[PDB]
RNA sequence: ACUCUGGUUUCUCUUCAGAUCGCAUAAAUCUUUCGCACUAAAGAUUUCCGUGGAGAGGAACAACUCUGAGUCCAAUUUUUUGAGGCCUUGCUUUGGCAAGGCUA
């Protein structure tokens, strides 16, 4: 039984680049290496970049704080 | 305990329909009616907003996207 | 419909609405041992669902057990159906069809009638007495009928107010009971999927006297209600099974801390129950209000003035509330008619699931072909008309609808045992009142009216002008065998017809009753015991025929057998002087007849598997294992017919032409028997030779059937014949001191005591014995009177054992009225029965031969 | 304090307009703290509420039976009349 | 109170999930949480154009969870 | 959590009472039954021993225990918002309505 919070903690401890999809907005998602998470789903992503699938553009913002209400799904990425 | 959650739990074992917020209406046997509005049915016929209908061997809709539910009124009287 | 009905918590429209949905219906049979609380449990449920019905402070009201004889005796006699709407733990109301069966072993047949139309079994076990004889018998019968099984451990208060056991010892007693039930189930069922344990919710702990009904889930929900933050399912998972609780870490661990802490069950469940009961019974006036406040129960001044037993009942009703644990147990584990239809069709329907109509019934769809199946016949108060009670397996029965009713002899090839009848009315059968309804969908119990005429025991209701391939359901296989035989006549022969009518009626009221007329014009009733026949005769005298009836003393039905092969190869020709059949008779191997009776072998199997079984289990020759023709008189009859005719001497094709006639003659001869017209048991018949006339008109029909019976009789007689008494198994629940006295009683009635083990956790002993049925008359009364009523016994048919004497001994002199000594008891049992049947004074070994 | 505002419309036929724009007219036989309503004999109409309609009074009317209106999509409610005897 | 979703029968079984914004995924449920956060092992998100992209095991929140459909026998 | 009835004890009268009116048990009369009726059964009536229910009246001291009635929750799953803006088609009650594709 692998829970989602334990998988999110393992992905934060591994430092791998994960991509989070926006809730109610699938045209643009975020990607980066999350250093830690909070109890309200807020995570601290290092080297965060907003990738829009409609235009094929990437805008980097640096150290960002992602709220748990805006992110709907989170997956793993190689880059 | 609410009257609607008690009516949803008492509606298990019979045929009922549930329409979500996106217009998807799944009709079938209410296998599991949780207190959080989670409706799990087995062999439910799901009709979307476009009009196409399909059959699922086991469907489970969460309570966050629940719009309305129509069950039999014979148990209320 | 619209009619006057008692005030109930739910509404009749809701009850009718639940019937349409077959996923919310539970067909449940509450079975168990005598006086284990089933009827009181049903009464508690009725009180819960009927606000106006209240149990008397002194007399335990019984909503079921409505008969006058049941009320006077205090022993359940007939199964009572009750249809209610019960709320679950989550609050979801389920439709429950509960068949309250009698606990007495003599009426075990009644339970069988309640097991054919049910999907689940709830076995009630006394927490003090534990597992008894009827509980074991009902477990075997239920798991052999392919039914889901759950357990209600009733009368837990006896562990607190009678035995005064410590809570850990009470837990040990309950665990031992559960383990013993699990062992019995595993012994009677090859599959180990249906392990019973209160962790799985299969087991509920109850006290119907004080309305203390709870399972682990329900009582964990009580904890959840008093403390919201706890989830009841995981807590119920942690409550049972030697899992200790650490309050320093608030965690449940298999390792016991402090070496003195009690289990989770004892700490959280048993100890609070003990505290409640002790506070009510011991510290009422001084310390009851504080504990009542701690539990949130508030009682009025008039309610606190009650006696201790009513106060316990009230307090435990307020605490535990509704019997939601029972509903959970019967919802999660007992299949609905939708789910459980397939096993029922595969087990009971004669055509099998593979048939088209079997597939139709597997769905239990209300809008299908009508395939109702009634197994009970309930007489009205006036006793003139009968209502056929049973479940609807497919389609929907409507009031005022033409119906084809199929009897037990109805077959596709011979449809004569079928009658077109018009249904009069339909009732949903609650115990003391009936809810008239217009229709009943599939998966529900119904009292069909107007179909009682063409049926005696079992019916197959279907719709006419359809279901041309419909077959009947298998007739009720009964747990025990009806043995005790009584002759019945009227005081005034002028009113003979009335009694005859009464006989018919009792034949309908009692599923296992057998009423016939012998060759001497003597009306014969077969029952399972003296209490069973007492109830039968009370019904025959008061309910059905109001005439005075003389009853002969009770005698048992003996069996006939052989102990060694026939001296010479017996033979018989047809009256045509052709078709010579030469046979011999030999006894069967040990346990072979038991294998045949217990369905271990079936003639319906193919030749390959039957031959393989007879070759490996009993080491028969391949030719001998493949030449077997039929099993005894009936299907799976204790006797065996084989032909040893080598193909060189007899044409197998020609013999197969007369095979049906020879098998019919064999079955008839084994059913009748030549000693005293009694069933021939455990005899192997070998056809040594068979001449057959080539022309069809000189064989078959009335030529070869009587010839086969004659040659069977000769082969049986030349082989050394013997009689089998029926031996009953007796379980006596007696105090420790009385055990010795019990032996004394069984000393006077040829009783052999097999075991005298004590009851763990109880101050009593269970003396098991094997008493002859013919000597069992008054044994129960003798034992109870000799021991001042402290010892109670229940006798049930166990086996057939050879009578010590030799029936064919003309040298024995028998005085007309004297208890004969053992060495010639059989000689007494053969001639006297021969006089009761109306046959000749004695039978000669060459009576059926051809030389004389 | 009293809480009779929810019990005054209980058992009577009320017509409630949800957040999606549909109008459900049925006997309000069940309520809750989350605003979840139970409509026995409930009919859902999405075209318009028929109030003295000269051309038509029932457009896109669907009968459900025992309808369960969720309180999350509730917007407003209106009283139509008293309930029947049956 | 605070009960999790009914994911014991659907756990370890390949089923499809519907996420908000018209998202569709298919994978094996490796577990769930009390806030509707489930683990999808071997997840393959089906795009609107018809092609499916395998993203592996991911964490799906319970806020945007539309409905789950079991693709196997429960 | 604040207000208002219903109080208890005892005496007497009336009426109902198939309720084990009574967790006890008598007498009388008549009929019936076989002996040949304290030493005997059945059926019925009645009278005594004395109760319960309801009502009424009297007087004794208690007046709100009880029975009731009237009277701490912003971060998923409902009530502290993915909320608003663009285009096309049928009618325009020329306000906009119904559906779909979007941007957020």
């Amino acid at each position: 039984m692998v829970q989602p919070i334990n998988l999110i903690f393992r992905y934060l401890q591994n430092r791998s680049r994960i991509q989070v999809w926006l809730y109610e907005q699938v045209n643009m998602r975020i990607e980066g290496c999350i250093i830690g998470f909070d109890e309200y789903m807020n995570l601290v992503l290092d080297d965060a970049e907003e990738i829009h699938s409609k235009t094929k553009s990437r805008k980097q913002l640096g150290r960002i704080m992602l709220k748990g209400d805006n992110i709907t799904l989170l997956q793993s990425v190689s880059n | 305990i609410g009257v609607p959650i008690k009516v949803l739990h008492e509606a298990e074992g019979h045929i009922v329909t549930c329409e979500t917020n996106t217009g998807e209406v799944y009709r079938g046997k209410l296998i599991e009616a949780e207190d959080n509005m989670n409706c799990q049915m087995s062999n439910i016929t799901v009709t979307y907003r476009d009009g196409r209908v399909a059959q699922l061997e086991q469907v489970y809709i969460r309570g966050s996207k629940i719009r309305f539910l129509i069950l039999p009124d014979m148990l209320k009287n | 419909m619209e009619q006057t009905l008692p005030v109930t918590v739910y509404e009749m429209d809701f009850l009718a609405d639940l019937m349409d949905n077959s996923e919310l219906i539970r067909n449940v049979t509450l079975c168990g041992h005598l006086h284990h609380g089933k009827t009181c449990f049903v009464d508690c449920l009725i009180e819960q669902t009927h606000p106006e019905i209240r149990k008397r402070y002194d007399q335990d009201l019984c909503y079921t057990d409505i008969l006058f004889t049941e009320q006077e005796r205090g022993v359940g006699i007939k199964s009572t159906p009750v249809t209610v709407v019960l709320p679950d733990t989550k609050g979801k109301s389920y439709l429950f069809n509960i068949m309250d069966t009698p606990g007495h072993v003599n009426f075990s047949d009644e339970v069988t009638a309640g097991l054919r139309i049910s999907d689940g079994v709830v076995l009630f076990i006394d927490a003090a007495e534990g597992v008894m004889l009827n509980t074991e018998r009902l477990i075997k019968h239920a798991v052999q009928e392919r039914l889901a099984v759950t357990v209600c451990i009733n009368k837990i208060d006896r562990l607190i107010l009678e035995l005064k056991l410590p809570p850990t010892d009470a837990y040990y007693k309950l665990r031992h009971i559960v383990d013993e039930v699990n062992g019995l189930i595993s012994m009677y069922s090859t599959d180990e999927n249906l392990i019973l344990s209160p962790l799985l919710g299969n087991v509920c702990f109850s006290s119907s006297q004080y309305s203390i009904c709870f399972t682990l889930g329900s009582f964990a929900k009580i904890y959840a209600d008093t403390f919201g933050d706890i989830n009841y399912q995981e807590f119920a998972k942690r409550l049972w099974g030697d899992i200790y609780f650490n309050p320093k870490t608030r965690k449940f661990t298999k390792k016991a801390p402090t070496s003195s802490s009690q289990r989770s069950f004892v700490e959280f469940i048993l100890e609070p129950l003990y505290k409640i009961l002790a506070q009510v019974v011991g510290d009422v006036d001084t310390s009851l209000p504080r504990t009542l406040d701690e539990l949130g129960i508030h009682l009025t001044k008039e309610e606190l003035k009650l006696n201790i037993r009513p106060l316990l009942r009230l307090v435990c009703k307020k605490f535990f509330g509704e019997f939601t644990g029972f509903v959970d147990m019967c919802v999660q584990h007992i299949p609905s008619p939708k789910v459980g239809a397939k096993p029922k069709i595969e087990h009971t329907y004669t055509g099998g699931v593979d048939s088209d109509l079997g597939e139709a019934m597997s769905d239990c769809d209300p809008d299908g072909p009508l395939m109702c199946h009634t197994t009970k016949m309930y007489s009205t108060d006036d006793g003139v008309q009968f209502h056929a009670f049973g479940r609807v397996l497919s389609g929907t029965i409507h009031a005022g609808q033409p119906v084809k009713v199929l009897g037990e002899n109805y077959t596709l090839e011979d449809e004569e045992d079928s009658q077109i009848c018009t249904v009069g009315r339909l009732w949903i059968s609650v115990a003391r009142y009936h809810i008239e309804v217009n229709r009943v969908p599939a998966g529900n119990w119904v009292l069909i009216e107007g179909v009682d005429q063409p049926i005696v025991k079992t019916a197959t209701i279907t719709e006419p002008r359809g279901n041309e391939e419909a077959q009947i359901f298998r007739p009720l296989k009964f747990n025990t065998t009806s043995v005790i035989k009584i002759a019945v006549e009227p005081v005034n022969p002028s009113e003979l017809p009335k009694m005859l009518d009464g006989l018919r009626k009792v034949n309908k009221s009692y599923p296992s009753l057998t009423t016939k007329v012998e060759e001497s014009g003597e009306h014969v009733i077969l029952g399972t015991g003296e209490l069973y026949l007492d109830c039968v005769m009370h019904d025959l005298r008061k309910m059905y025929s109001e005439i005075d009836i003389k009853v002969a003393d009770p005698v048992v039905t003996f069996c006939e057998t052989v102990v060694e092969t026939s001296s010479l190869k017996c033979f018989a020709e047809t009256p045509n002087k052709k078709n010579k059949i030469t046979m011999i008779a030999e006894p069967l191997e040990k346990g072979l007849a038991e294998d045949i009776e217990n369905e271990v072998v079936q003639i319906t199997w193919n030749r390959k598997k039957l031959g393989e079984f007879f070759q490996t289990k009993y080491d028969w020759d391949l030719l001998a294992a493949r030449s077997i023709w039929a099993f005894g008189p009936d299907a799976t009859g204790p006797n065996i017919l084989v032909d040893d005719t080598l193909p060189s001497e007899v044409d197998k094709a020609l013999l197969g032409s007369v095979k049906d006639s020879i098998v019919q003659g064999f079955q008839w001869g084994t059913r009748e028997g030549p000693l005293c017209d009694e069933l021939i048991r455990n005899v192997k018949f070998k056809i040594l030779d068979a001449v057959v006339a080539q022309e069809p008109l000189h064989r078959g029909g009335g030529q070869i059937i009587p010839t086969a019976r004659r040659v069977v009789y000769s082969a049986f007689l030349m082989a050394t014949p013997r009689l089998m008494e029926p031996y009953y198994f007796v379980e006596v629940q007696a105090p420790a001191d009385c055990v010795s006295a019990v032996y004394t009683v069984l000393a006077r009635r040829r009783g052999h005591v097999t075991q005298d083990a004590p009851i763990p956790g109880s101050p009593l002993y269970t003396i098991k014995a094997f008493i002859p049925a013919i000597d069992s008359f008054g044994f129960e009364t003798d034992l109870r009177t000799h021991t001042q009523g402290q010892a109670f016994s229940l006798s049930v048919f166990h086996h057939w054992q050879i009578v010590p004497g030799d029936p064919l001994d003309k040298s024995i002199v028998i005085r007309p009225l004297e208890p004969q000594p053992a060495p010639h008891l059989a000689r007494e049992f053969m001639i006297k029965t021969r006089r009761r049947k109306g046959l000749s004074e004695d039978v000669s070994i060459s009576k059926f031969f051809d030389d004389p | 304090g009293k809480s009779s505002k929810m019990l005054q419309h209980i058992d009577y036929r009320m017509r409630c307009i949800l957040q999606d724009g549909r109008i459900f007219i049925g006997t309000f036989k069940a309520f809750d703290k989350h605003m979840n309503l139970i409509l026995c004999d409930c009919d859902e109409f999405r075209k318009i509420k028929p109030k003295n309609s000269k051309q038509a009074e029932r457009e896109e009317k669907r009968v459900l039976g025992l309808v369960l209106l969720r309180g999350e999509n509730l917007v407003s409610m209106t009283v139509e009349g008293p309930p029947p005897k049956d | 109170k605070a009960h999790p979703p009914e994911l014991k029968k659907f756990m370890d079984k390949k089923l499809s999930l519907k996420l908000n914004g018209g998202r569709h995924v298919q994978g094996i449920l490796r577990g769930f949480d009390p806030f509707m956060n489930l683990v999808i092992d071997e997840c393959v998100e089906m795009a609107t154009s018809g092609q499916q992209n395998n993203i592996g095991m991911v964490v799906i929140r319970g806020n945007s969870i539309i409905m789950l459909e079991a693709l196997e026998r429960v």
